[PDB]
This record gives C-alpha cells, sequence and structure tokens, in this order.
RNA sequence: UUAGGAGCCAGCCGCCGAAGGUGGGACAGAUGAUUGGGGUGAAGUCGUAACAAGGUAGCCGUAUCGGAAGGUGCGGCUGG
RNA sequence: GGAGAGUUUGAUCCUGGCUCAGGACGAACGCUGGCGGCGUGCCUAAUACAUGCAAGUCGAGCGGACAGAUGGGAGCUUGCUCCCUGAUGUUAGCGGCGGACGGGUGAGUAACACGUGGGUAACCUGCCUGUAAGACUGGGAUAACUCCGGGAAACCGGGGCUAAUACCGGAUGGUUGUUUGAACCGCAUGGUUCAAACAUAAAAGGUGGCUUCGGCUACCACUUACAGAUGGACCCGCGGCGCAUUAGCUAGUUGGUGAGGUAACGGCUCACCAAGGCGACGAUGCGUAGCCGACCUGAGAGGGUGAUCGGCCACACUGGGACUGAGACACGGCCCAGACUCCUACGGGAGGCAGCAGUAGGGAAUCUUCCGCAAUGGACGAAAGUCUGACGGAGCAACGCCGCGUGAGUGAUGAAGGUUUUCGGAUCGUAAAGCUCUGUUGUUAGGGAAGAACAAGUGCCGUUCGAAUAGGGCGGUACCUUGACGGUACCUAACCAGAAAGCCACGGCUAACUACGUGCCAGCAGCCGCGGUAAUACGUAGGUGGCAAGCGUUGUCCGGAAUUAUUGGGCGUAAAGGGCUCGCAGGCGGUUUCUUAAGUCUGAUGUGAAAGCCCCCGGCUCAACCGGGGAGGGUCAUUGGAAACU
RNA sequence: GUACGAGAGGACCGGGAUGGACGCACCGCUGGUGUACCAGUUGUUCUGCCAAGGGCAUCGCUGGGUAGCUAUGUGCGGACG
RNA sequence: AAGGAACUCGGCAAAAUGACCCCGUAACUUCGGGAGAAGGGGUGCUCUGUUAGGGUGCAAGCCCGAGAGAGCCGCAGUGAA
C-alpha cells in the first residue's frame, strides 16, 4: 500500500520455500523414527546422518534456531543408543 | 544502535542540549543509561561542558556518537585520549 | 546417463478452531393499566391523642378492635 | 510550622448539622478586552470519515532498459538523419536492511499489567565494539525483459531469454549433539573446565589503487566463535478499591509419571494415575478503572486526581489465525469471516484518520487542511545525499500563569458640570483645564544576532596495514562551505496624551450608603433571611469599596470539617452499650533467670533514572521560565553490630 | 399529462399488452400415486452348510419409480360480431 | 410436493415423540418433590480382544462385555415390530 506491495510478492515466495525446507526436515526425523519400530541400528545410524544433514542446514538458512536443533539431535540420538 | 547524543532541552526558541548516552530506539527525548554534562548553542561564546572521562569508558565498550556530537570531544581531546588508547 | 529413487507441491483427509444458528436459566435498565404507603404545599372538613395530675398519669414490646389520632387487655418502666 | 464567623433559643451553655471566608482547574458560561514572553488546548463518541501528505533507502548487491555524445563512420537538403558505447544520468523489477522504532488513543484488563526489591544453574539478542578464526569447489533457476492468452477493471495465465552480496550442493571448520574419560565447585535440578571419539554445520563478493596479469592491497560486506555492550521474555516477596444486601468456588481444576511442545520453566498440550487445590487474613463473583515518577491540597498525618511532559503494559473498524524477519501475532502488511462505505459491464474488487491537519457527528467545550529538514533525531548507504506531519517553528482561542500599559508632574478656583441638602453647604478633588513631560509600546525609517556544530572536498603531521614513499584507514589541526523561523527578535533615530477598563460588591458574615422608584406584587437570596407605603437586602441613579486585562457566576476536588478524630472524638440523660451468658478462631500477659535475634535499634554497601517539589547559585531587560550543583524520597535488599523491652 | 382546472389534480372516447376468478381438455415439462418394477438394510425362520435367496414382519421400513389415472403443471376457453 | 390450524363448537382425528446409556434442568415448593422438566448428544458392522474386568471351575473351558482406539458402510444406523 505504501510501496510495501513487494514485501508480500516476496513473502509469499519465501513461505513456500521455507516449508520445503522444514517439512522435508519433519520427514527426515519420522524416517529415523521408522527405525525404531523398525528392528535396525545400521539403517537409523546412516538416517540420522541424513536427517542431521538437514537439521544442521535448517538453521543455517533460517528459524529452526539451534536450541530447538539440539533436542531434535539428543531424541533421535537416544533412541540409536537404545539399539 | 547505541548512539552518544544529543537531548533537546530548554525554551521554544532557544534550545537547550544534554550530551546523553542511550539507544536510539526510544525517541528524541526518549530515556537513557547515564548522561555526561552539557551543551549551549544559544551563548555566542563557550561553556559547552563534558565530563571528558567518563565516556571512555563507553567508547572502550563501543558506541558511536554522531559528528556533531563528536567534534566536541575533539576540543577537549577525548577521541584522541582515546584514540591513543587505540593505539596502546 | 533414453529414467528411477529421494525430496517437494496441487489435491483430498483429521484434530483444533473465530464468527453464525439453536436452547433454557442468570443479572442490568426503561416501560406497564391500577394500587400501596412516604414526605410537600394557601385560615379545607372531622375529632383532641400528646405536652399541666392534659382533664383517664404518660411510655416502650406483644395481641386486638375501630372514621382517625388511638382504645383497652397483660407484663415492665420513673423520664409520675 | 495549625486563625475563624452567621444560625436552633425570650435569654445561656453544650450538643449537632449545614452555610461562609481560602487554595486550584486540560474547565465552560456572562460582560468586557491593548500588548509581550513561557505553557496547555476533544475528558463525551476507542462513533463514522471527503482530500492531501505521515517509511523508505542501496546503480559502490545485480541483470536489463533508459538517455547520453568522448569521438568514430554513413546518407544528403546544410538543414539534418544516424550507427558505434563517452563521461555520466534515470531507476519499473530483482535482491539487502528498515517498516516491530519514531507517533497517537485509554477501550478492555483488579492481575506479577504496573510500582518496588529480587532470582535464573531456566532464557534470547541482527544492527555495536574488541578478540579469535576465516572466507575452498560447483550447481540449477527466475523476475524484469519480451511473445501470446484471459479479464470492464482489479489484474491474471501460459512459452522462451537473463542476472546477482539471490537461491542450492561438495570440502574444511574450536558450534552443537552423541559416546567415554578426567578436574573443581555449587543451591537439588547440577554447574564449570579439560581430553578423546563420532556426526554433520558454513562464507560472497563489491569498491578504488597497485600489478609480473598470476595477482596483491586497503576499505565495505560476508561465515563462525568468544566475551563485553545492548534490550527483551519468564518467575518471586512486598505494596496502592468498592460492596458480605457477593460464602462457597474450580475437574487440566489441582497433583504425580511419561510424552509432545515452546528460545526457555511449566497441565503449556495430551495420555495415564491420584484427589486435591482455593477460603473469613474475604476466595469466587460483581460494579468500577490503565498503572507510576508525579499534580493539587493539608501545618503535618492524610485525602483527591492520574490531563500535558517522562517510564511501562495493552489496543490498531469488531473478532480469529499465520507467515517472513534477531525481534511482532505487526498503527499506515498478508489470509479469513462480521458490520459499513465505495466501484463494477453484477462476473468481481478495492478501503480502515484513536498518524498531521481538517470535516461530520456527539456535546456546555477544545485550534491552523502553513513552512522547513537549518538545528536536534532516527531510516538505509562508502559518503555526498535521500527520506522524514519525529521534530523544528509560524497560525488560532484572555485557557492559565507571569511581565507591561491604558498617560505623567505641576496646578484650588476647590472651576464648570453631576449628585445630595437641615438650601449654609457637602462630595465626585488636584480629578479636569492650564503649564511641563518622556515614548515602554503604538507609529515611521534604518541597522541586524546567536541558533550554524558540521559533514563533504581539500591541506598537512602522527600512527596503522600495505609489494610498497602505490593507495588508504583512522587521530590531529588548516581552508572552504551550509538558516524554516526571519530582516523576526533585537537595537538606532523621528512622531503624538495621542491607540486603549472594565466587571463585582456596598443590612450582618465582609471593606464600603445614601436618594428615587416600588408596596407579599414586581424581584434578591450561599448563610441568617429581606418587600403588605418611609427596602442602607428589590430595581435605578449618584457615590464608595473590591480586584484588574480581567471580573463574577457555574461544576468539580481538597481545606476550614477535631464534622470518621492514628497524630486528632464518643457512649447516664445530647446520635451511641449488644437482654444476658458459655465460649472456637483473633486480641492482649504476673515475677526471676538463661538464651535466641523475628520485631526493634544501628553501621556499611547496592539501589529508589531524569524532569518536578525543596537547598544554593547562574542564565535569559527582571519575573515566569530555563540551567548548574546538592538534598530528600524505600514498612528496599544484602551484610555486620546492640540485647533492656516484645 | 392532452381537453378541463388558478393550481393541486386529472379524463373521456379509442387501440395494444398482461393477470386474477371459475369452465372444458390433457401427461410431453414441475412434482403426486404408482401393493407381479429395481437397489440397499434390520430381526427371525427356511432351501443340509458358506455363498446366494425365499417367507413373514402394515408394501416390514427407508430412498427412487415406467405405463396408468391425476392438480397446484401445461394449452385454449367465455371471440368478433 | 408448496402451505401449516386458515378447518372447526374446539389440534376431535390422524401424524409427531418413544428404547437404553451419557450430559444438562427453571419458576414455585408443604423440602418429599416439581423432573424422565425442558434442551440436545452418542447407539450399526469389522480389527486391537478366547479383552480391561468379573462370574464359574481344580485347571481346561464356558458364560457377563467397561471404556476407548482403529477403520469400512449406506440417505438412515433402538434401521423391522
Amino acid at each position: 500500500i505504501k510501496s510495501a506491495i513487494k514485501r508480500t510478492k516476496t513473502n509469499n515466495e519465501r513461505r513456500v520455500h521455507n516449508a520445503t525446507i522444514k517439512s522435508a526436515m519433519r520427514t527426515a526425523i519420522k524416517q529415523v523414527e521408522a527405525s525404531v519400530a523398525n528392528n535396525e541400528a545400521d539403517k537409523a545410524k546412516t538416517a540420522l546422518t541424513e536427517a542431521a544433514k538437514r537439521i544442521d542446514k535448517a538453521v543455517k538458512t533460517g528459524l529452526v534456531h539451534k536450541n530447538t536443533a539440539a533436542r531434535y539431535k539428543s531424541r533421535l540420538a537416544k533412541k540409536v543408543n537404545g539399539l | 544502535a547505541v548512539k552518544i547524543r544529543l537531548k533537546r532541552m530548554g525554551a521554544k526558541k532557544s534550545p537547550f542540549y544534554r550530551i546523553v548516552v542511550a539507544d536510539s530506539r526510544s525517541p528524541r527525548d526518549g530515556r537513557f543509561i547515564e548522561t555526561v554534562g552539557t551543551y549551549n548553542p544559544v551563548a555566542k561564546p563557550a561553556e559547552v561542558k563534558i565530563d571528558e572521562e567518563l565516556a571512555l569508558k563507553w567508547l572502550q565498550t563501543g558506541a558511536k556518537p554522531s559528528d556533531t556530537v563528536r567534534n566536541l570531544f575533539s576540543s577537549q581531546g577525548i577521541m584522541e585520549k582515546f584514540h591513543n588508547a587505540k593505539q596502546g
């Protein structure tokens, strides 16, 4: 309205791109947790590195804000410790 | 953001100024932390009075003033004493 | 390496979810014919109940009757 | 640093009411009104809003357009037309950061919102410094651009082209997590430090110079880490209301465990299990209202108010959600509904003034649709600069405070005139006239501040990097340059008594009185009360008195009101002892001694920001106002003392 | 908006269009009934059982329903003389 | 179908409501009630289940079936009376 139309034209374009980082981060965690219902540790090890690949790059991009991601790390990490 | 700066006081026509360490987010008459002495523009002579020592402790923490405030410190050598500390 | 997988989104789905609708209660205010007292005003009418031993010594509480102030009943009180 | 006065009565003292003198207003109204500083100026409607402006910034992030002519060349009319990319200029879009601050309003909210003191081992912080490290190697897009398509518009869709400090992979990294060791310590969770292992986790270039054309260099930006600086979130004691004709209230309520979730602790969410929690020190409820430094008042204790200026929270037409971003659930952003306004070709859309002004409307009632970014400030940028209804000033209304006037000396004749009169006079009285007088201001013409410090560019010297005396960086000084107010303040000279006073009172409170009119009528009245024919109380006139550019009335709040009495009352009959008991809770304690330190006493430390009150100076022609310094303010916290009293 | 009227008001006479009121007719269309039509579904029995059906439960109930008779549905009717 | 008391002396008649579980309940009150007031909600099938749990028995097995999660179905889910 006061020439801040340029914000909404970018805010929606960022809203698509940010959620693709966010939703793929969610699928990485469940696939690790899929290997918790599954009785596989070696599959969980390579998935933990696959999950933390997205997690560590997530705070590098935008709002995931590491103090969450530390809880995202260790909660996955004790399950591999549980196996 | 932390700008040591002036602060507008006094009557309508003849202003008065106080040199103030504060945050720029607070308004022109906004709040602050601790002040240094004075400024007088309406005197055709002198009487710009500075504490001359307390701001150097703040400059070692880092607080960038505007140049209209800063050249009063040059007139009393606060910055050049501080630049010696930066050369120290 | 002529494409599959990964991931992604459209889409639909679920919980939550504001406003809307429905329903019987709460309280708040205007209003309601008529009535019930309460004061408030020019020499209105009716009595004289108080204040004197007020012409039957008054007075509180209860009961009861009458145009109406009141009346007496019973107990209590001196400010009889 | 503490005044009282009229009134019950035939008369007196008490008792007890109200009345009155005082002080403030963000005040309004009536009558009048000359000026100057300084300050405020929608409280009712957080009701609805025409129009313009109130937040953008970087071509040194980047592609392209866009002009350009340094020259080069072309066709000729000598009038031109060009084709290359000059210096440089413009910035739709892209991307970076800001828009969350600045600014307003006072609706909800009686609670950790705020005020005060705390705690965090339970947290966060882009833009700031300082230190530590750095900044490797690639990739795929896409806007703009066009080319079509669909739309009344709002605009939207499709196909190619393209960029970056945009976006996305690979490496290396002292983040973090995991695993296993150690060391030390706290206040339980624990915390801090050190080692090893594993796992990933980045970054960017741009500007100018120097170049061996490999690059290098400063500077800006970038990634990461440490601290400090910085604000924010959460928790906690202690404070400031009205009602008991509100006594019972709550089931995520209250507990535990685990789980998820949040930057973070948690019923914050959910499962499970338990039945607790909140309460006569007043829960729950309801009406009410933003809080605070402070403002006003009082002698103080207190009481009232919470406007402006300063702190913080909450809200942005009403309600709900959510994104990007360090930070919002976003005042001038999106999405949704609700009302309403506007447009439509009826298919669709756009809109939010409690931003500055202004208008409607409400109401007793509150202002200018100005100029300027010169100073202060912010925003971005390397800077100039740009942007600023913050702010700077101008304009309105006696709205209030303070400051100055409205002539002044002389002048008796007690002029004239007016009023009154026992007709001698009295007063309006030295008041006018006369004479003399200056010019604040009014008027005319001149002169003309400080606010303006600077930045930036030039000059050097110092230091710092540097392949370097390149080239910079800061640091010093030197030159240059910048006014909305405004020729306004101001000062200079010239001009005239010439421009300029009123309202209120006049029995007693209460300073000041007569004459006419008037006859329970007209009318006054705050109080006692005045008038049925001599009204000092009505109305008028004269004359006093009051105060002054104002005066009265009005509504408010405080005071006097010791008349809610802690300081600072009562209870035999004046208003007031419960009809009397038994008593739980709460209230209070004999004597002697030891001890303790909750109360108490006291030091030290930390803090209660600034403005304001107050102590004292200084500045404005004084004042008001403004400035400098200091005190004071806390049932405050920690710490160390004291032991009579509790 | 004419004569008329001061205005306010407001025409006869004459053309065209469209309705209400009842009247005859019908089923193409909106629906209505359609108990020897089809689909689902409950209780219980029966065809040896499952499957798949049958009976009875008011057509068991509920959603549709073709022909048929129907009205509020559609046509025309009381015309011009 | 559209309509709802216009019908009529009048909601007469007829439809509408019903089951069990669960939430919620006013005025007044002789405190017993009023009350099942009203007002709505979930009910079927299959899987976690030879269930949680109970009864019964010596065990073996039988009966009773609480709550949820899952999911499939039709318009409907005490589908009938």
